[PDB]
């Protein structure tokens, strides 16, 4: 109910070790450790900026 | 400097090195799922259940 | 058989320079089959690559 009232425009550039589960390539099955190590986005800034 | 070497793997090592492509999520995670009538929050490893 | 570069990239699948190491590659390609998939479902095709 919190996250149901948002539209999100997320563009990520220059990532490594991407893994998608299909030739359709529509969704990422990469492990969360590599994505969390690559992403240095301050999500708490987004939380205080939409709070 | 980053290292660019093209490697070609056999299918046993392709499965054993890229395990998220073929058995799904390979980490101990939590899900809200149906069990015996109850939608409950429980924690497990999905790969053994998938196999 | 000795097949040159762009024609093997565009007609025969499992061909590409995206089969390298996952720790260095920033491109999203992992198949080698894509321009063959484009060319197979086309009744006319011309393609020029100048190097
Ligand atoms: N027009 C082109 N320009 C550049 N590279 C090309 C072109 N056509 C074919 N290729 C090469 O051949 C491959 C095309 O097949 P494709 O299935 O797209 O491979 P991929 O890029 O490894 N995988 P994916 O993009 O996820 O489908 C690419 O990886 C390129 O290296």
């Amino acid at each position: 109910r919190v996250k149901e009232c948002l539209t999100i425009v997320m563009f990520v550039r220059d990532m490594k070790n991407m893994r998608f589960d299909s030739q359709t390539k529509e969704r990422l099955t990469s492990p969360f450790g590599e994505i969390r190590s690559h992403i240095q986005l301050d999500a708490k800034k987004i939380s205080r900026a939409i709070l | 400097m980053i290292k660019n070497e093209i490697k070609i793997l056999s299918d046993i090592e392709h499965i054993k090195k890229r395990s998220g492509m073929y058995i799904g999520s390979s980490a101990n995670e939590m899900h809200e799922r149906f069990l015996f009538g109850k939608w409950e929050s429980v924690q497990y490893v999905p790969g053994l259940v998938k196999l | 058989e000795e097949i040159p570069g762009p024609v093997a990239a565009w007609t025969i699948p499992k061909a590409g320079g995206n089969f390298g190491d996952d720790k260095e590659r920033v491109t999203g390609g992992m198949n080698g089959v894509g321009s063959s998939l484009t060319n197979i479902f086309s009744v006319m095709f011309v393609g020029e690559t100048g190097d």
